[PDB]
């Protein structure tokens, strides 16, 4: 997954 | 003066959502001085805020279980918006512990009492955290439904730049999950520019990482490795050497260097990530570096399926699909179409499970 911070 | 302190807890929450640390510490000290000479479940509200405050601190600079003990102690006969804060904050914590089933259960219980929430900003917080866990679960349509509500409320207000940058992350990442990288680059770039405005190193590195995911989707592997290298630099040059999310960047660089047929650098990068993952005690990210090693080094397929099953029992079917995509493509390029068939079938299984 990507960074949804 | 129980209402006076509950009002100050409300202000404490407001400064927490604004990412204003000095104000949050001021109001934590003010409230704590009131708790000593005070007449309720206000002590839970105070504890709930001490919990939320801790989540903000951990996010800004990387125990908590003692605060969970005071939260989980004597939660008999909950009602009102205190029950909402309870389920919402416990869901945020469960999300931070890779507990997706529990975090979704708590988020849905917080959703039932959402009409009790009057502040549009607080509802924007709920909508953003729900869209976040829905993107991680690749419920793309549901995540988009919540993220547009949240970002509209945030953008209507001022000084919520941090939360708006995270909303840009979620929006672009859902476009990327729909095979629209050129639609995701504008949002990630916009968030990057605003990330260097407030000089938020963590957000800058995360913007570099998401943009590198865009170059990875377009098979511009060099530009992806450039984003991944600079994101690793930004993370490990600004006090984020031991933040778990840096593994997501190292891991992508490990795929990218491996896809560029640079076997030696990929060997070193997979080693860097496996070691740091064991150091930060993250079994999830560790087994995901184990997949890339067992696939791109010694072609250990039983290990690949063991990891894929492990990742499924954690309800992380998204990462299951990504890894089976890596293996099916790699074995297809090596003319090993039998095992490439098997892993393409697992991509199909994961996609159906996500529905």
């Amino acid at each position: 997954r990507g960074h949804t911070s | 003066s129980s209402s006076k302190v509950g009002v100050k807890i409300n202000e404490w929450y407001k400064y927490i959502r604004l990412f204003s640390v000095p104000d949050s510490e001021i109001l934590k000290a003010e409230v704590e001085e009131e708790i000593r000479h005070m007449k309720h479940d206000l002590l839970l509200y105070y504890s709930l805020m001490c919990f939320r405050h801790q989540l903000m601190l951990d996010y800004l600079e990387p125990k908590i279980s003692d605060l969970l003990e005071k939260i989980e102690s004597s939660q008999t006969d909950l009602k009102g918006i205190l029950e909402y804060y309870f389920n919402f904050f416990r869901g945020m914590y469960e999300f931070e512990q890779y507990e997706y089933l529990n975090a979704i259960s708590f988020y849905k219980q917080a959703e039932r009492k959402l009409s009790l929430v009057a502040d549009e900003i607080e509802r924007a917080e709920f909508h953003y955290k729900v869209a976040e866990i829905y993107y991680h679960m690749k419920q793309t349509h549901m995540s988009m439904h919540h993220i547009v509500q949240a970002i509209d409320s945030y953008k209507a207000h001022e000084n919520y730049t941090v939360r708006v940058i995270q909303c840009s992350f979620v929006i672009g990442l859902n476009y990327l999950d729909m095979d629209y990288p050129e639609k995701a680059i504008p949002h990630f770039k916009n968030a990057l520019d605003k990330a260097r405005e407030i000089d938020m190193s963590r957000l800058i590195g995360s913007s570099l990482y998401n943009l590198g995911l865009c170059s990875f989707a377009e098979e511009a592997y060099e530009k992806a490795s450039e984003y991944f290298k600079e994101g690793i630099r930004v993370y490990q040059d600004n006090g984020y050497e031991h933040s778990n999310r840096i593994l997501d960047i190292l891991l992508m660089l490990t795929k990218t260097t491996f896809k560029m047929r640079n076997h030696s650098e990929g060997i070193s990068w997979c080693a860097h990530g496996l070691s740091l993952s064991k150091n930060l005690n993250d079994e999830i990210m560790a087994k995901m570096f184990e997949f890339i090693h067992a696939l791109y080094v010694d072609n250990d397929n039983e290990k690949l399926n063991s990891i894929l099953n492990y990742l499924e029992l954690k309800s992380m079917l998204s990462d299951v699909e990504d890894l089976a995509s890596d293996a099916a493509k790699y074995y297809n390029e090596k003319e090993d179409h039998k095992v490439a068939v098997a892993y393409y079938e697992k991509v199909l299984y994961a996609r159906k499970q996500i529905q």
